């Protein structure tokens, strides 16, 4: 490392090489506006809102992009800089529609914070905007260029850290805009419903499909009974849009709130996740004992499996025939509960929450059907739930706590850690060690590959005869490079491959409410999601193991016989097909 | 303005409480007004709608804002600037206002609009699509034509056209420029022969 | 008291009679929207947003002022009432100006919160608005009726609480505007410039004129050295601007933030308040030894002395000739510090931060000039300071602490409670008792008059020969009634009447930042800022008597000579004339 000298506002400072003015000023308690910059990803400076005066310069320079030098004295409180940024903010304000009463985020849009911060008074500059069209045909994500200000961050985050690269810039002048290839909809091109496309756009030009009207229609019919469902990782994100301090569990409070909304039944993803882990261990034993296709790979996320079937159809025979836990819960609820309670399956509606935005795609898929009936007919997100509860606008901070119902809402810590990154393999090795060798483990040593973050390797001795290797890969680049090396067959030795579509776990998923880039500067939010989840896990007073739950074996010798029964082969396992590619 | 119109299909209506409310009108003070074919039934709805805007006490926002914001839909039809689907925008305010009123005007204000649309829907389409007033009353939607047989061609109406949309030669019926006059109608009474009719 | 039984959403409540469903449901943790309502003053329900259906009714009723009754059932989640609220929302939004990017209120406008609250998307409407007329001719308040949405909260608070009522509603339909009489301006009528009107408006129809362009020119002029004064109550609610928890004191952080602004010198009010109390006590002992004009009143808050001069000038011999304490310290800084540092009095600039709005009127006055120069130059309130420090944008929570300077940074608790209710005259009684008979009192009780709250009577002997009668009145109605009995001569026996213009004292200045209706529902905010200032006063660990201060005695000995000197009569003591009444 090389030490270099500067002076900020008359204060001397020694910094290592690579330190820009912006981060050093933030370290030295000085704050400067930015829209262009985000950590490690987007460094173009093209917003031109981060201007600081540098003495001896011909014109002003952007703080984010400018690298330091030896002994330069700079100032940030001149009339020149304030008038220049006022002119540029007046200019950039002209395009986006000023109808902020209908802007989707509204109060969180930081452009509004810059407007109310920089004292913009009038808009002297009227005019005409770009060519308008709205592509409201995609089932997940909808664009609107009337609000976009062309910050390039969406195409940058899709291009590199996701390794998808399906967006680009088109045109010159005002014809410059962000588009996919050859201006068709996102539904027919190789988009993966990543959700990082929407979470980083600074203006809300990227939006979900607000499908609350049929939620209201379903709850409006008295003859239809409604069964709501909570994902195991949503509770660490509601207080974020309620302004709570970091990592506050609002579990029983939101249980009481959804009970006050009048919904007929409440349940969680926990029990179906337990069933799925037990099942996946059973096909683990089946494929190992019969020398099956190696490695075997789970199916927790719809995103990367759709990515594989739209990109790599030659990799099909390595998949798992089981589905996502939510589908399993929907199927068991519309079969076993329906037969027990004598309620007609087409007279029930089930709605569930999960922040992963790719789920709205699989509800479109017809192949996940039980006797020609879709397993779950409707689902909303955490932001969608936030918008609906602010329609209900119940005074959230003064609720008591409640518990879920019988049988299907019981709790274990092994699927409290399900929402974390790699807890699925942890619970799987726990249940296979308890079944085959009676081993009780809680945590596993992890050796991360040097130079790459997001890939993780381990070797766990499940039995003294058979040692199983662990590979956990989360993040698009990690998935891309493990795909490339398994394509050459370099990693035939291992047995578990954990492919996770979103980076940083589903606690870094799409549906979670927006955080500004300022708050991501101090603490990475996945760390406090991890601490809240781990405090929830370590305080589970009854069970830490999955298969030791009485209710799952009760339903096993009651209705589902054993895992991999022929009937379970017809209702719990199914095949996948390749999808057409027009990239 | 407190009630509604009773067309020719309801001549055997027993006028009482339960029948005329089932016909969507209320007696109020008991004023009875009879209409014929000689006046357009579009703008007379605006005539009762004139009453409610100039008398509203100005407290609840629907009886202030929703009223005059509902005039411009009618007059753009009444001058031919409207578009298809505006009558379904009227039906959006139809049930919203009546459930959101404090002053006694607000409950009973839009019911003249409610009464006429469920019988006279087709004649709006003449105003909207054909751009023609059936009664020849809507000034900006009417045009004048002369008859060649009855017109002498003297040219008295030629002196009374302020926009000079009529021209020609003596002793023969003249020519009419439809788009050029302001449709003031000053020429129709100046003809001593009554050679000008409304189309 | 009568007990009323009613069920809301199937839940039975027993209430006192006369309470309504809004606050009863708020007690049951249920919220109903409101724009119209404020407690104890405005119950008209003209906003028509608080609708709810009542079973057994012909049409819908507003929950704001609907009285409770026995045996009634209330359900608040029918689709029709949601549709009604939404349609009233777009009919409001088609009138109310949509360029909410450049609104002054910007962030926490009630209308934006309700627009996101009901989640409306489409505005299918084009319409014509009210006329756009800018009345930028007054001194403090500028109205923009293009934004005003006929809340009638402003006219109500000026009508009853102020008992001034210089506003009304005229015209029909769109011509129905709230206006002063005769189509004049506020400077053309007897507006008190209280500030209650500008703080209770929920949409920012009322604003205050910027002077910050002159401030920024002043700081950019090297020929002018800048002094910035501070108030004792400026930090009472400033931290609530940054989402801090309630009653937080940031005085050291405040000083460090001000010193990070490049401001040359920073002083406070406290010595000026101490000396103002000194000559108040000195003229008291003079008038009780000479038989002066009694009953005697203060001259502190400019709003009420403007009130009593313009309205009922007959009590003009009862005023004190001394100026406000900030004027006293401004004159002292302009002469004695100027001759100390040998700097020309035309070469520095003075700016002071006051939460009371009357000071920007008072600076425009012509008779308060000394040595051919103005006493003070620029007056600033907390909202202006707030987005000024947010404009320079030093991230406030991570500053260190700093103290004040030599001489004029020391503080005593007697001027800590200067902004509080009656602490000025409390300290006056302490000083005169210590001068005459050496009595140690730390607190004196007050007597509440039955029938009207806000008037407090106290009568504690200074000496067994001399008892002094004390009453303190805050609020315009309270001023009116005590003025009425003074003309009736009911309090001809008393010695002191202390007039606070805004209610709750000098600690409820209109220049404090806006509060929410919800925040006014939960905790009455003068209680929390009272606890903050009382903990500050108990936290004053040096001096709780004014006259023991050695610095002020030193200034007495070196420049002020003797209390009530002829030089003090020349400098510290002035005269007011008959201002015209256009009412
Ligand atoms: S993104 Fe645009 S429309 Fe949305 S709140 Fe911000 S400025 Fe308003
Ligand atoms: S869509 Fe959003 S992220 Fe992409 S360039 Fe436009 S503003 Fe930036
Ligand atoms: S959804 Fe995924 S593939 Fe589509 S734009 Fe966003 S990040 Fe790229
Ligand atoms: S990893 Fe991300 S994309 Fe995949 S299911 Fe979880 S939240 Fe959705
Ligand atoms: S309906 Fe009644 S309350 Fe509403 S504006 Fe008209 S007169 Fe006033
Ligand atoms: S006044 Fe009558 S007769 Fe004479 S030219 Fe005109 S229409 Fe013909
Ligand atoms: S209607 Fe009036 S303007 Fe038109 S042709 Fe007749 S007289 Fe002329
Ligand atoms: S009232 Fe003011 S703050 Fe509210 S939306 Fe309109 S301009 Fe913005
Ligand atoms: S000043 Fe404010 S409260 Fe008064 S009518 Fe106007 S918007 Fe409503
Ligand atoms: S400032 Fe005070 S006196 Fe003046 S109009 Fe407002 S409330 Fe009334
Ligand atoms: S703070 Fe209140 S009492 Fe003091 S001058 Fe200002 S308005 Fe008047
Ligand atoms: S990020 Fe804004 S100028 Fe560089
Ligand atoms: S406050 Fe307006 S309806 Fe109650
Ligand atoms: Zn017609």
């Amino acid at each position: 490392m090389k030490e270099i000298t500067f002076k900020i506002n008359g204060q001397e400072m020694i910094v290592p090489e690579g330190t820009t003015i912006l981060e050093a000023a933030r370290m030295n308690n000085i704050d400067i506006p930015t829209l262009c910059y985000l950590k490690d990803i987007n460094e173009i400076g093209a917003c031109r809102m981060c201007l600081v005066e540098i003495a001896g310069a011909r014109a002003l320079q952007a703080a984010c992009v400018y690298p330091v030098a030896n002994g330069i004295e700079v100032l940030t409180n001149s009339p020149k800089v304030r008038e220049a940024r006022r002119v540029n903010l007046e200019l950039i304000l002209s395009n986006h529609n000023r109808e902020c009463t209908t802007c989707i985020r509204s109060e969180n849009c930081e452009l509004q914070t810059l407007a109310t911060d920089l004292g913009v008074s009038d808009i002297p500059f009227e005019g005409e905007k770009s060519g308008k069209l709205i592509d409201d045909l995609s089932t997940s994500v909808v664009r609107d260029e009337s609000k976009c200000i062309l910050c390039k961050r969406c195409v940058s985050v899709c291009r590199d850290v996701q390794s998808v690269a399906v967006l680009g810039t088109v045109g010159r002048g005002f014809t410059s805009q962000v588009q996919p290839v050859f201006n068709k909809s996102l539904a027919d091109v190789g988009c993966i419903n990543c959700g990082q496309c929407i979470i980083n756009c600074p203006v809300g030009a990227l939006k979900e499909k607000s499908d609350i009207q049929r939620v209201w229609d379903a709850i409006a019919d008295p003859s239809k009974t409604v069964i709501v469902q909570t994902a195991p990782a949503v509770r660490a994100a509601l207080g974020e849009e309620f302004g709570y301090p970091m990592g506050t569990s609002v579990t029983g409070k939101m249980a009481a709130a959804l009970r006050r909304l009048g919904f007929d039944k409440v349940f969680d993803t926990d029990f179906g996740a337990d069933v799925c882990i037990m099942e996946e261990g059973t096909e683990l034993i089946g494929r190992v004992t019969n020398g099956g296709v190696l490695p075997m790979i789970t199916s927790c996320s719809p995103g990367w499996i759709k990515f594989i079937e739209t990109y790599y159809p030659e990799a099909i025979p390595h998949l798992s025939s089981c589905k996502s836990p939510q589908n399993i819960t929907g199927a068991l609820l519309k079969n076993h509960y329906a037969q027990t309670n004598n309620i007609d399956p087409k007279d029930m509606v089930v709605v569930s929450i999960m922040p992963c935005t790719a789920k709205k795609y699989e509800v479109q898929r017809e192949e996940l059907c039980t006797d020609g009936n879709a397993d779950v007919d409707i689902s909303i997100t955490t932001r969608e739930l936030a918008r609906m509860i602010k329609e209900a606008r119940i005074l959230f901070n003064k609720l008591p706590d409640e518990d879920f119902d019988d049988y299907y809402g019981e709790s274990t810590g092994a699927a409290v850690i399900f929402g974390a990154t790699g807890g699925v393999m942890e619970a799987a090795v726990r249940t296979v060690a308890d079944v085959l060798n009676k081993k009780d483990i809680q945590e596993i040593d992890y050796q991360i590959v040097r130079g790459v973050d997001g890939i993780k390797k381990a070797s766990v001795e499940v039995t003294p005869d058979l040692t199983v290797n662990l590979v956990v890969a989360h993040g698009g680049a990690n998935i891309r490079e493990v795909m490339e090396q398994l394509k050459a067959g370099e990693l035939a030795d291992t047995h578990f491959i954990e492919l996770m579509a979103c980076p940083g776990g589903c606690v870094n998923g799409g549906g979670q409410p927006i955080v500004s880039a300022k708050d991501k500067m101090d603490i990475d939010i996945r760390t406090e999601r991890a601490k809240a989840l781990y405090d929830e896990d370590a305080n589970v007073l009854t069970y830490r193991k999955s298969h030791q739950n009485p209710s799952v074996i009760r339903l096993y010798e009651e209705y589902l016989e054993e895992p991999n029964s022929p009937k379970a082969h017809h209702i719990l396992h199914t095949k996948y097909s390749a999808k057409p590619k027009l990239v | 303005p407190s009630g509604g119109c009773l067309p020719e299909s309801l001549l055997d209506t027993e006028i009482d409480y339960d029948n005329l409310i089932a016909a969507g009108s209320m007696m109020g003070s008991g004023g009875l007004i009879v209409m014929d074919e000689d006046n357009c039934m579009v703008d007379v709805a605006r005539f009762f709608l004139d009453f409610t805007q100039d008398e509203s006490c100005g407290k609840c926002p629907p009886c202030r804002i929703g009223t005059k914001r509902m005039l411009e839909i009618l007059e753009r039809i009444c001058d031919g600037k409207g578009v298809e689907g505006d009558i379904e925008r009227l039906e959006e305010l139809a049930v919203g206002i009546k459930s959101s009123a404090l002053c006694g005007l607000g409950q009973t204000a839009p019911n003249p609009v409610l009464s006429t649309i469920r019988f006279f829907r087709d004649e709006y389409e003449a105003h909207i699509r054909d751009k023609k007033c059936p009664a020849g009353v809507c000034k900006h939607l009417l045009d004048f034509k002369i008859n060649a047989d009855t017109c002498k061609g003297c040219g008295i109406c030629a002196k009374k056209c302020p926009a000079d949309a009529i021209s020609g030669e003596k002793k023969k019926p003249y020519n009419i420029d439809t788009s050029k006059c302001i449709k003031c109608g000053a020429c129709i009474e100046a003809c001593p022969f009554g050679s000008i009719s409304k189309a």
